[PDB]
């Protein structure tokens, strides 16, 4: 199950897109109210709106938690979703098809506050939490148990009795392992697993084209640069042009605006969501239907994926 | 805003009106209303924008009464940090204060576990509590809290033999 | 707390403390601090000569006595007795009645001053605080550009437009204003409207390299235009028959043309600068007419009449300037200048640039027309050129250029001497017309030979060539981006961390170094404090090796702090403590007692 989590954060220079560094256009500019203050106060909002939702929805742990060097499990592999040392970055196999399956004018685009590394840090943390102390460690303190114990509570969690597990305990290891090992191809095969994410970048890219491309139009005037009709007229003259082309480009910026604030809030939904579902399906075995999965849960393992999880 | 020229003459309606001809005083007021109206649409897009953020908040809070507050949610982390006991709110201005009560284990203790015990040549599992010994003898206890009991056939139930469970241990469960 | 952008003193500015001239800058800043009275008065104006009307300030004892007169000279070139000054003829203007301090200002023709006499205990420089009342408010009108001191120890400034914070007082007096362009932090302070700032981060303005030169590189062809010859030929064809004449591949100085001719009819529709001189443009198409007095006024874009219906038509886009001059004495004759025509008749209507050709006789009947008889007329009228007509019947000589301005990939250049190439420097460019700032570096684009410029996906002009060298060079732009400011707070500190983002540090230091950023306050820049980082370039702190809990983030997992030897210091964020679960194959952890804990 795929959720977006984040979004690109923008930043915007209403006077150099506006006004090509002119200050005749700044002059001009300067008696429209403060509608640029109003934009930077819109982007940087969205921009510490994002920072948040990544926090809020990788940072549900208190303590890093280290798996021990010996990895057996009672037969389970666990090995596409751990880290392995063995390539930089510390990323789990999984998370390195998901990383490497995905891919001017005053517009700057900041880089987000937690680095990949960290949040790859965090899902260990998580992992390792979970297939060690079981869900104790999200309600308290860390308790450890063997993980085949850690299964047996879960079949009574729903209403199965837990001789079942003692009884069939190498075949559910074989069929977790083989369900675990299909993941793989069925990600590596399909090329659309992730339409997703890669809906959200487009969706980036386009408006950011859409906001380039209209510094192009006229708008019902001599020329779209602002220099050429600088030297070529007398200021009172060529005071209607200026005031077409800043009344053309300040509409297209308040579009843009509204856009992304339309979006962050969907985006900020997203979030709401992932936050939910990583608290109650992966730190707990949830009992609502169809919430945590297609059938009766038992548990999840998160991994983390550019803007999403 | 109401005080910004918008490229116009001045900012007030009556020295535009008492200062020009109608048809240049038409053209300024115009442009003035013109940005004015830019204004009005930009507040009101907000304000809407900020009424739906406000709206999914308000979701998230009757959610969180109707489901923390008149009654014990067994969803994690939703209702406080650790396993819920009860809540209760508080009126506080255009919001509410929920006090979230919970429970927190502390004081852990170490032990040693087996999956089963075989007695008279059979397997035994217990009821609802972790099999669990200090060194010498087996008891069986909650999982939540340390309370060591005897383990008895009242205690556990038996299914199948002894070679099927891998960490199955030798022990005796007296019948009552 | 008002935030206000007018001609102030910058803080902290240079201070000539002390007859020369000092020019006037359009605003100065006088404080004399004397008390044997020497100070008596100025004199104001342009050349002070007796030409202008100079402006003649004195203050005797209580009052001062205002007057804009013209005189050579004032008392001023053992102090027992001067009352006889040198001169004070041609009076236009009339007016009566420690630390004085004293702004003097004008703008629109208004004398404006600000007083100040606040007697500082002792004679110390003051490093206080005191605002200036307005004194009067003079609306003489008269212009001032140079002023000398009147005599019978003061520090003279320049004023420089600026934006202030001001804070009133309950009682309304300004206390402690606050520059915007001094320091950092007295930048976030004007941005956030308030004295005192919390730690965090904050969004400031935007840095951007200033060019540094300006080349100009045009492609050599010094022939001078034939303008001259067309506008001084002998005779002009029919307004019908207008001769057109295409220029190119010359030198567009026809601004020497507005002098051998006196132009009463110069009117340019499409372009009209008097310095038109920097204009490159592909086609001229100069036109030559011959029209009557009252026909000027029918040449012009959508105008309509007999000459725009049957002789000649302007389109409504059209780009030029148009050009009449009386010719009385040289395109008349006294028994009438028979060999003018002008078409009259045409069963058909005109469009801008054609021309008719067909003489044959119009058909003005229903039956077919062969030659004269019925009501058949030939469209055809010669012009009665007499001496005796009146102005608005007097032939006149007209010439219209039609311009064609989209970039410039052709000739026709106006008179601007070449500059030589500089590459791989933030220099203004103007080549062949195309005008814009950026580096230059060497291209590798393979430009077949006949294309000029070169654009990309968002079109935008990416490569350029000029003749005068024909290499291919690119046109990225100079480097820009925002800025940030960290503090921890007024009540901690006053140290603050600047945070030049997507920009490289060595980048910023050269522009540094060679004085070539826009924000002209410099953060001190010592050693070992200049830290290279994926967000930008912070130049406020040094970077330590030690791992805290964040701060305030910067970005990129870097966040930045206040510790104590109390400074800044930069860090990469720690993800909490760590722990290991000892996992075993039989081993389990029971609580053996509980904790009620609650929060909000
Ligand atoms: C009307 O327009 C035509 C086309 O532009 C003009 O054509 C030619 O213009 C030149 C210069 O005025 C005339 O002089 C000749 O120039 C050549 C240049 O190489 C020179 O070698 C000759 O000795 C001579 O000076 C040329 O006669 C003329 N050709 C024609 C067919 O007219 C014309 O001058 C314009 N005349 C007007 C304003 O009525
Ligand atoms: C856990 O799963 C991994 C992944 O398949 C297993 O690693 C494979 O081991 C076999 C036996 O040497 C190799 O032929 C494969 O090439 C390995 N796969 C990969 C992707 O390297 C591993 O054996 C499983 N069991 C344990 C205990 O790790
Ligand atoms: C396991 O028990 C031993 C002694 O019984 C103790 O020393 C050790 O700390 C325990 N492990 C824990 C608490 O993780
Ligand atoms: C373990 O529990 C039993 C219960 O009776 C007690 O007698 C004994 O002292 C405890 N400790 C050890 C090491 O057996
Ligand atoms: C448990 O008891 C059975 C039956 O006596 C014996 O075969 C087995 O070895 C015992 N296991 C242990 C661990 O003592
Ligand atoms: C302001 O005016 C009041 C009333 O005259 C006076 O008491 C007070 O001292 C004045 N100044 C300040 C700084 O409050
Ligand atoms: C004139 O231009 C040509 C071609 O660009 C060039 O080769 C020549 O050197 C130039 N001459 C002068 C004097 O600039
Ligand atoms: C800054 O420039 C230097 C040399 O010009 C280069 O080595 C360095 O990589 C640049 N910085 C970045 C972040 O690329
Ligand atoms: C758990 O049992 C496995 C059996 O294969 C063994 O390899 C591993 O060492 C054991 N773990 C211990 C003794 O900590
Ligand atoms: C549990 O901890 C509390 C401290 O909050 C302590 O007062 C109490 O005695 C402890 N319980 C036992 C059984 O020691």
């Amino acid at each position: 199950e795929i959720l977006p989590v984040s979004m690109t954060k923008t930043s915007v220079d209403c006077t150099m897109y506006i006004c090509g560094d002119s200050t005749e256009c700044s002059n001009l500019l300067l008696q429209y109210g403060s509608f640029c203050t109003q934009l930077k106060r819109a982007l940087t909002g969205i921009a510490v709106e994002q920072d948040k939702n990544t926090q809020e929805v990788f940072a549900q742990v208190k303590q890093i938690y280290k798996t021990p060097p010996i990895k057996y499990f009672g037969g389970f592999n666990f090995s596409q979703i751990l880290p392995d040392p063995s390539k930089p970055s510390k990323r789990s196999p999984i998370e390195d098809l998901l990383f490497n399956k995905v891919t001017f004018n005053g517009l700057t685009v900041l880089p987000p506050l937690l680095t990949d590394e960290m949040i790859a840090q965090y899902t260990s943390a998580l992992l390792a939490g979970t297939i060690t102390s079981g869900w104790t460690f999200g309600a308290g303190p860390a308790l450890q148990i063997p993980f085949p114990m850690q299964m047996a509570y879960r079949f009574n969690g729903i209403g199965v009795t837990q001789n079942v597990l003692y009884e069939n305990q190498k075949l559910i290891a074989n069929q977790f392992n083989s369900a675990i090992g299909k993941i793989q191809d069925s990600l590596f095969s399909t090329p659309s697993a992730l339409g997703k994410l890669q809906d959200v970048v487009n969706h980036n890219a386009q408006a950011l084209n859409t906001l380039v491309k209209q510094l192009s139009s006229k708008f019902g005037a001599i020329s779209s640069v602002l220099n050429d009709i600088l030297s070529r007229l007398d200021p009172p003259e060529a005071e209607v042009q200026i005031d077409r082309l800043i009344t053309g480009r300040l509409q297209s910026l308040q579009t843009y605006v509204t856009q992304q604030l339309i979006r962050a809030a969907e985006i900020r939904a997203s979030a709401n969501l992932a936050a939910t579902k990583m608290s109650e399906c992966v730190l707990g075995q949830s009992k609502r239907v169809d919430f945590c999965g297609k059938g009766y849960h038992l548990m999840s393992f998160p991994q983390s994926a550019p803007h999403g999880v | 805003q109401l005080s910004s020229k918008f490229g116009a003459i001045s900012s007030v309606l009556n020295d535009i009106l008492s200062r020009l001809d109608p048809p240049e005083a038409e053209v300024q007021i115009d442009r003035l209303i013109t940005g004015r109206l830019q204004s009005l649409q930009t507040y009101v897009t907000q304000q809407l924008i900020r009424a739906a953020e406000i709206r999914a908040s308000a979701n998230l809070a009757a959610t969180k009464m109707s489901e923390c507050v008149l009654g014990q949610s067994k969803r994690v982390d939703f209702c406080g940090k650790g396993y819920h006991l009860m809540s209760f709110p508080q009126s506080a201005p255009h919001g509410v204060v929920f006090l979230h009560v919970t429970y927190v284990p502390a004081q852990e203790k170490n032990f040693t576990t087996a999956p089963a015990i075989c007695h008279d040549g059979k397997a035994h599992f217990p009821r609802e509590g972790v099999f669990v010994s200090n060194g010498t003898h087996w008891f069986v206890t909650q999982r939540n809290f340390y309370e060591p009991q005897i383990i008895t056939t009242d205690n556990t139930f038996v299914s199948g033999n002894c070679d099927v469970v891998i960490g199955i241990v030798n022990n005796t469960v007296y019948d009552p | 707390l008002h935030l206000t952008q007018d001609l102030f003193l910058p803080f902290f500015s240079n201070v000539t403390w002390f007859n020369p001239v000092l020019p006037f800058n359009d605003g100065v800043y006088f404080a004399s601090t004397e008390k044997s009275n020497i100070i008596r008065g100025w004199i104001f104006g342009t050349t002070l000569d007796s030409k202008t009307q100079s402006l003649l300030i004195v203050n005797n004892a209580t009052n001062v006595f205002i007057k804009v007169c013209e005189f050579q000279f004032c008392n001023d070139p053992m102090e027992s007795e001067s009352g006889v000054y040198s001169s004070a003829n041609n009076c236009t203007f009339e007016y009566v009645s420690n630390l004085r301090e004293f702004v003097f200002k004008n703008i629109d023709g208004y004398f404006k001053i600000y007083s100040k006499h606040t007697p500082i205990i002792g004679r110390d420089f003051p490093q206080g605080f005191s605002a200036l009342e307005p004194l009067v408010d003079l609306p003489i009108g008269i212009n001032i550009t140079r002023f000398q001191t009147l005599l019978a120890d003061y520090y003279v400034g320049y004023l420089q437009p600026r934006t202030f914070l001001l804070k009133y007082n309950e009682n309304g007096t300004i206390t402690d204003a606050v520059d915007c362009a001094l320091d950092p932090l007295s930048e976030t302070k004007c941005t956030l409207k308030s004295f005192t700032v919390e730690k965090g981060i904050y969004q400031t303005s935007n840095f951007r390299v200033q060019p540094t030169e300006s080349i100009v590189r045009f492609p050599n062809v010094t022939n001078l235009c034939p303008f001259h010859e067309v506008f001084n030929a002998t005779r002009f064809a029919s307004v019908y028959a207008w001769n057109r004449t295409r220029i190119s591949n010359c030198v567009a100085d026809y601004s020497v043309l507005y002098n051998f001719a006196p132009f009463f009819a110069f009117k340019c529709y499409g372009v009209s600068p008097t310095k038109l001189n920097d204009l490159c443009f592909t086609n001229v198409y100069a036109d030559s007419f011959v029209i009557k007095g009252n026909e000027v006024s029918q040449i012009a874009p959508g105008q309509t009449g007999n000459i725009a219906d049957y002789n000649y038509k302007l389109p409504d886009d059209f780009t030029g300037c148009v050009i009449a001059w009386n010719s009385n004495k040289l395109d008349s004759k006294h028994s009438g200048n028979y060999d003018y025509w002008y078409r009259s008749f045409r069963k058909s209507k005109l469009k801008p640039f054609e021309r008719d050709i067909s003489t044959e006789i119009y058909q003005a009947g229903n039956k077919p027309c062969k030659g004269k008889g019925p009501n058949c007329y030939f469209p055809l009228q010669s012009y009665g050129f007499r001496p005796t007509y009146g102005v608005g019947h007097q032939p006149y000589r007209v010439v219209v250029l039609s311009f064609e301005l989209l970039h410039a990939p052709a000739t026709v250049c106006g008179p601007k001497k070449s500059t030589n190439l500089v590459k791989n420097k933030c220099v203004n460019f103007n080549f062949n017309g195309l005008t814009g700032t950026g580096v230059l570096t060497k291209s590798n684009k393979k430009f077949l030979p006949f294309q000029q410029f070169g654009r990309d996906i968002v079109d935008t002009t990416d490569a350029v060539r000029d003749p005068q060298t024909l290499e291919i060079l690119d046109i990225t732009p100079c480097s820009f981006g925002g800025v940030s400011v960290i503090t921890p707070g007024t009540n901690t500190s006053n140290q603050v961390a600047v945070l030049y983002q997507g920009v490289n540090c060595t980048e910023v230091s050269v522009a540094i170094h060679a004085d070539q950023l826009t924000p002209t306050w410099r953060v001190y820049s010592t050693g070992s404090n200049v830290f290279q980082t994926r967000a930008g370039c912070l130049i406020g702190a040094e970077y330590v090796n030690n791992s805290y809990e964040c701060d305030i983030p910067i970005g990129a997992g870097v966040c930045a702090s206040y510790q104590t030897s109390q400074s800044i210091i930069a860090y990469t964020m720690s993800l909490g403590a760590e722990n290991s679960v000892a996992y075993s194959n039989n081993s389990i952890a029971i609580p053996t007692n509980f904790t009620i804990s609650v929060t909000t």
